[PDB]
Order: C-alpha cells, then structure tokens, then sequence
C-alpha cells in the first residue's frame, strides 16, 4: 500500500512546491514541540517520532532531486 | 421518625416544583438531621445450612464484638456471611438495581438431607428497622425460592435522595480486611471522586498504590497553601488551558483530557474553600494518627528527590525507606492508612473526620505481632475509632485477656441426637 | 579440581587426599572397566557415605541492622527468640545467599550466584562495605567461603572468595559420575510468602533429581507440580498392582480356601488334603522368591502409603486420603468425621500443614532413590515463623513431630510466641537482645 501511494505522487509529477509544504509542516511541528517542552510525556515521543519521520521524508525528496529507482519500476 | 420524614420530604419535593424551595423546606433539614442522629448498627443475623453452620441465630453488640476459637470452628464463615450480606446493600446504594455477589455452589452443606441455603439478617437505624433474605438452592435441585430485596432498597432509596440534595453528605462506610492484606498489600513491593472511595471500590483489599498518590495531591495541596504565592492561582491555571489549546492549534483526546483537567484545577483554584480542616490540618492528623500506633518511630516526611517523591521514616538514629521496614510495622502502617483515607474521603463535612459511622470485619488480627503489641491493639483501635462497628476473630490467649466479659462469644461443638452441631455461649 | 603429582606429605585419611588419589589414579588407566572396581574409589564412596552434613557457624559484617556478630549452630535443632525489628528474618537470608553459591555450583561449574542488593547495606555514614561469611564442616574437612559487597558511591574494590565451594562441589559431581544413583544434599527455604503459596502448560513426563535444583525457595508453581507428581505416583501403584501379582492373587487364595472350607466342613487316603497342603506350600515359596527389591510390592505402593501416611501423621482428626479419578478431571478426598471434604474445602491451617510436609516429603524422595527409606537422607532445612495459623494446642507437639519424623536434617527455626518454647531443650536456644555499647547500639545473642 505505501509503495503504490509514493508512486503515485511520481505519477502525479509533482513539483519541489510539495517539499517546501512538507518543510512547513516540520517547522510548525518543532514550535509546537518546543511549546509542549515550556509549561505529557507520550505526546512528546509521539511528536518527536513524527518530526524524525518527515526529516526522513524529507531527505528522501533530497535524494529523489539527487534521483533514484521509481517507485513505478518497483511496483511493477 | 424516619418514615415520617421521608413521607413529608416527598411531598414537599411533590408540591413544590422549584428545586430552591424544595431546598428551603424544613422537611428535608429536618430529614438530614434524623439521618445525622441515627447510627450505624447490625443487631443480629440468622445463618441456615451454610458451609458447616446449620442452624444459627447470632446477635451483635454495637461496640466490638470478638469471636474467639480453635481452628475448624467456622470463624471465617461468619465473616463471609456478613460480607455477603452487605453486598447487596452496597450495590444497591451504588446504582439502581445493582447485582451482587451470590452464593456459590460448593458453599451449602455436604449433607444429603439439606436442600437449600440461606442468610437472613437486620439492620436497625435508631429506631428505624429493615431486614434482608438471601438464598440459594442446592444444584439438581427444583422449587427454587427467590430472595427478597425490598427492605434494602428502601435503605438505599432514603441514601441516594438524602445524597441528591447535598453534596457534603455522609456516607457509611464498609470495608472488610480478609487474610489477603498480608500478600502485598502489607508490602510495599509492588481530582479524585469520593464516590469512587466507597461505591466503586469493593470491600476486600489488595492494592494501596492509590494511597501513595493521594498523599502526594494532599501534600501538594498543604503546600499550596501553607507557601500561599499563588496570586491569581485559577488565572494561572487558565492561562495554561489557553497556552494548551494555542499548542494544539499550532494524542489529539489526552491533550483535550489534559486541558480539561487544567479547566478543573482552575475551577478548584477559583473556589478555594480555605476550611478549618485545610490540607496542612488533614495531612497532620494523618501522620499523627499513623504514629500513633508506632511509638519508635520520630517523624515521618515525604522527601522530594530526583523527580520523584519517597517516604522516610527515621528511627534512633538512622533514616529508613519505607521497603525497609519489618513485616509487622509494614501491616499496622498500611492497616491504620487504609482505614483513615476511607474516613477522610467519605466525611468532607466534618470538623473531626474521625467520627463517621461504619461498620470493620477483621479476620486474624494478631497477625505477625508480638505478645506486647498484641496487648494493647485493641484499646488503641477503640479509642482512635470511636464511632465505628467492630467485628474481630481471633485465638490468641493474649488477645482475649484483654477484652470485656460481656463482648467475647465462644464457640463449641456438641453431639446432639447423633449429628455434631456447633453452638455459641457467653462466659 | 587438579590433577598434580600426590605430594606424599605424613600419612591421614582426609578425604580430600583420597580425591587427590583417584584424580592421579584416572590420569593413567583409559579403560574404564577397571576404574569402576578400582578400592580407590571404594574408599572415597565409604568417606562421603559417612560424612555428615551440617553447618558450623556464621558470622555477620555491617548487613542491613546487625553490624558485628558472630553465631555458632548446633547440628540437630536451633531456635532463635526475639521481638519485632530483631533480625531473625535477616540471618535466616544470610543462609540462604550463602547456600545458593553451592548450589548453583553443582549443576554446572563456574555459574554464578545470588549476589547482596545494593539496598540491603547498613545506612550508616562511616560504613564501606558488607561482608557474610560461613564454615560447612565434613565430618573431619573444613570448608569456608566469604560473600562481600562495596557500597555504590566508593572507588575501592573488593572480592568474593570462591575456591572452597568450586572444590567441594567437584567431589559431588565426580562421584555423581561413577555412581548410577548417587545422593545429593537437601536444601530448602520456606519464607514467609509461603501462605497463600497454598492459600492460593505442556504435560510433564520425565522427572530427574536436578529438577528441585533449580530455585532455593519455595513459592507458586512448586505447588501445582506436587500435584502432577502425586498422581504420577497413583498409576505407577495401579500398574504393578495388575500383571502377574494378581495371578499370585487368585492362586494362593483360592487354594488357602480351599483347605479352610474342608476344615470347617469336616465331611464324613486322606481325600487330597497333604496335596492341597503341598501345593500351597509350593505356591507360597514361589510367591516369596518372586519378591524384589523392596520384597513388598517393588517399591511402588510403599511409597504411595508412606507419603499417605506421613501426610496424616500430622492431621489426626482425618480417616483416610483417596484420588478419585473424575470424569472431566482427578480430585483428592479427604474425610473429617462423618463428612467427605474436598482440599479446597480445608481451612487455612490444615493447607499450610498439606503444603509444607508434602513438599518435604517430595524433596526427600526425589533426591534419595538407593535409600530404603528416604527419609533418613542429610541436609538442611530453614523456617520461618512456625506459629503461623495455628492454635496453641498444635503449637506444642509440631517441633517434636518435625524432629521424629526427619531424624537426619538440621533445622533453623525462628518462632515468635512463647509456647513454642516451652518444649525445647536449653542448648538450643538462642535469644536476641538490643545492648547499647560504647555509645553504639548492637545485637547479641545470650545462651539461656
Ligand atoms: N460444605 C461443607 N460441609 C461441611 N463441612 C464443611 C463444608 N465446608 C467446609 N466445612 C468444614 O468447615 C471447617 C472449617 O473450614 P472453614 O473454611 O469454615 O474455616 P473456619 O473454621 O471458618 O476458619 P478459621 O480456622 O480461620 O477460624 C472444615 O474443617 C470443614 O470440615
Ligand atoms: N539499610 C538498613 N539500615 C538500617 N537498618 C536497616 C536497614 N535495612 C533494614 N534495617 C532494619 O531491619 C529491621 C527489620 O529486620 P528484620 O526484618 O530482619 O527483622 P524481624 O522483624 O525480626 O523479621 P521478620 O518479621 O521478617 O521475621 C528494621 O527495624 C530496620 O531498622
């Protein structure tokens, strides 16, 4: 299931414009971690496992500038 | 009387549709006072063909009563009757309808002759008198016979309407400490609702970790205000369900559970009740009281430490954990704490919270003693408690040279026309 | 543990020069044969037979409340007497830490044992370290061994001193080598959590002496596998009970019968009466010559009966124990007067009874098979708080039963009521007192 979702972004060919959302989104994750940290522990894991994901996803969309495999050459 | 009350309360409630003048009415003042007025008492029980008792008709004093026997005398069986009985009652105060415990198969008697078992019991409140039928047949066995429950739900009914009206009203407390309070409830190795305290919590007794947390919030609350510097302490408190809800708008059910929670501690900071009987007074009655029974012992303080709290006892000279602790000091202090944060929780209203009313069965109570301790538990426990119902086994020679003539029952077997039956006498 | 060349020193029948003799002995001869019928090992088969185990004294450095004692313990019966906060429980787990590196090192060498809690150090300021040490003494060799812990916190280290237990623990596998069913020693810890260990998976199908190893302490599945072993024990009785004895059975019977019904009837060559006679004479021989080992039955249903027996050595108010085999599932029937009770039906002080003679019983057995009576086999067996759940009319004969019915077992008790103590001798016994001494509160122990 995840293989033919990322694939289907390449299908779609979308632009950098989508790496600067996700950047976005990183950026409001870690002020609203760093307002967590000031005045709940399993919400901070939670949000400090999904910052490291999208920091993944996002070195990802790096390597994937740097090019790789489709994910259309993998699925089939 | 009580019946009276309850007739004129009614009535007024009827009549007057406005909830303010049904709290005006001197109807249910006059009510809450009877109720105030009436203690707490269990004039006797008759137990039929239950486990190896036959035929039993047995009455209790309203102070203490002591049970005194050799082993296979049908101690425990007594006590379970009793705890079985109160029950229903329980469960009935708790909820509408409420099923309990029943009687279970291998609990009638082995003997082919007997066909069904039952437990019948009364209860009298000051003038006011009730009674309750349990029964159960034997298995493969037909004409059942269905227990009565109307004379508890009338006990109930006048409970919960009393309770509806006033939120500092007193409840009577049940609890029931079986051999089971040894294993690890001794041991130490292992907002808060008052309805919860009693309704929701059984009779019997195995986990007192809530006991840790609940002095820990009260110590904290001693603090808060003994410190004072809070200044607009629901202010504070709203302020941080603001900073919250501004974090979750820039996992998603905890966090509005904990934003609640911050609503609720501002609305506790908002009342500020500022009693005569403040957290700081709770919280030295309740260490005064605890060692009370532990006359070694100096001081007792709740140490803060690596993001943590810990109990530390000192004795003579050395400062002591509380895992460090002999078996015998572990029972008295869990015991003593246990019955004093029932009493606490169940009478918010009272000036001297140590005065409820209630009813205690205690199985074994010289359990891990030595002969000095076992001469003086009982005096202690009378005159910490004055105003509670005791029910006591025990074979200890010790313990009995202690006690009252006319508060002791011992317990004998007789062969009467063949078949062995147990009988019980006074001195 | 070495071979070395048997430096000759002055003549003496220690056994450890006897192991040293066999170890350079095997050395040389390959065929094994020979060295199961060498005198050498006879000799040291001889010495570990006689040799008696006990232990001989104790002493305690700065362990959780007792600062510097030292005790000396008899070898049939001890008791220890004191109050609360008196360390009776504290020695009794001192022994216990001590015995577990013998054990563990019998199972297989260089394992590990219990070490000291970081918390159990006295909490006193000027203190470094904790120390245990003790003497298991042979007969005639003497064994010690030291067990030590630094407090956390200090940069100065300390060791344990292990290379008598390594030795001692040598000889026991080495003759448990060469012998088909060697004796082991007998060590058992029954705590105070052992009330509702009787207040309260895959079929098992082979049973060995190395499964009572594996813990010192008695607590919650040792139970439920006294069980399992109970009707292990019920079909093996079954099993012989059938087969070629009964053919004895009817045989011997019907002709015993048949001469007594002639005798009784006296109706009118004698008829076949001295042929009878013969024949049953004959059959009575044979019946006799076909007994085996224990010649009553093998050793099957007198070891059923003794367990049972032993068990109801203790109850008296009880007529007999049976396992009625269920349909759904098996179920032991006691009987108490006119009634028929079940054991989930016993009060509380009849279960701690059924659970500690039962589990002795089974220890003793399972490590003693050559034995005619496993009763008799060595060891050591450690009590804690013997007046739990019992009236005072049992608490004066119980001491008494224990010693008679193991007559070869030393026993550490520690007690808290003084009815017990009206029926033990002056010799053992121990009293614990608090004496503030130079300023500094310490424990001793007064002989009476
Ligand atoms: N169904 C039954 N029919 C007949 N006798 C029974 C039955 N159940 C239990 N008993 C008897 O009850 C006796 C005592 O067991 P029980 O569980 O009542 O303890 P107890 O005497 O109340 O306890 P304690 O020794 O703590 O005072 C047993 O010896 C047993 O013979
Ligand atoms: N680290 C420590 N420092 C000082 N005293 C300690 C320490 N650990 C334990 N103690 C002391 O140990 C005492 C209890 O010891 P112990 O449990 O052996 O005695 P007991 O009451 O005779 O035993 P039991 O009731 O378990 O049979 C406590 O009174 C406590 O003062």
């Amino acid at each position: 299931v995840f293989l033919h979702n990322r694939a289907s972004q390449e299908k779609l060919s979308e632009s950098q414009t989508t790496i600067n959302a996700l950047f976005s989104d990183i950026q409001s994750l870690k002020a609203t971690l760093t307002q967590l940290s000031a005045i709940d522990s399993t919400v901070i894991k939670g949000l400090e496992l999904s910052l490291k994901e999208k920091l993944n996803y996002m070195k990802s969309l790096q390597s994937g500038e740097h090019k790789f495999n489709n994910a259309v050459s993998l699925y089939d | 009387n009580l019946e009276t009350c309850y007739v004129d309360f009614l009535e007024l409630e009827s009549h007057v549709i406005n909830e303010d003048y049904l709290k005006e009415s001197v109807e249910l003042q006059k009510l809450i006072s009877t109720l105030n007025e009436s203690k707490f008492h269990l004039n006797k029980i008759g137990i039929h063909d239950f486990k190896r008792i036959r035929e039993l008709q047995i009455s209790l004093e309203d102070d203490l009563t002591v049970f005194v026997g050799d082993n296979g005398f049908g101690k425990s069986t007594i006590l379970d009757a009793i705890a079985i009985v109160l029950s229903w009652l329980r469960s009935n105060i708790e909820k509408e309808s409420k099923p309990g415990t029943y009687i279970k198969s291998h609990e009638v008697n082995n003997s082919v002759d007997v066909e069904y078992a039952s437990i019948d019991a009364n209860i009298k409140l000051k003038d006011f008198n009730t009674s309750i039928l349990i029964t159960k047949a034997k298995e493969g066995a037909y004409y059942s016979r269905n227990n009565e429950l109307l004379g508890v739900k009338k006990l109930a009914s006048i409970y919960r309407l009393v309770n509806k009206y006033v939120d500092n009203a007193s409840l009577p407390l049940m609890a029931y400490y079986s051999i089971a309070r040894s294993y690890i409830g001794g041991g130490v190795d292992r907002v808060w609702s008052k309805f919860d305290v009693y309704d929701e919590i059984e009779f019997d007794r195995n986990d007192f970790t809530d006991f840790f947390q609940w002095l820990v919030f009260l110590h904290n609350r001693a603090s808060q205000e003994k410190l004072s510097e809070s200044q607009t302490t629901i202010n504070a408190l709203f302020s941080d369900i603001q900073s919250l809800k501004a974090t979750l708008t820039q996992v998603i059910k905890g966090l509005e559970l904990s934003l609640k929670e911050k609503l609720n501690y501002m609305k506790s900071l908002q009342s500020g009740e500022h009693k005569f009987n403040n957290a700081v007074s709770l919280y030295d009655s309740v260490i005064n009281t605890i060692l009370k029974f532990l006359p070694e012992f100096q001081w007792i303080k709740l140490v803060y430490g690596d993001d943590d709290y810990k109990i530390i006892l000192k004795k003579g000279e050395v400062e002591l954990d509380i895992q460090q602790l002999s078996q015998g000091e572990k029972t008295i202090f869990t015991l003593v704490g246990d019955l004093a944060r029932r009493l606490i929780l169940l009478n918010p209203n009272l000036s001297n919270p140590l005065l409820g009313y209630g009813i205690v069965l205690i199985d074994e109570i010289d359990l891990h003693l030595h002969p000095q301790w076992q001469q003086t538990i009982i005096e202690r426990l009378t005159s910490t408690f004055p105003n509670v119902q005791f029910v006591i086994t025990t074979h200890s020679p010790q313990v009995l040279s202690t006690v009252s003539s006319r508060s002791v029952r011992i317990l004998q077997e007789v062969e009467v026309d063949g078949v062995n039956d147990l009988i019980v006498s006074h001195p």
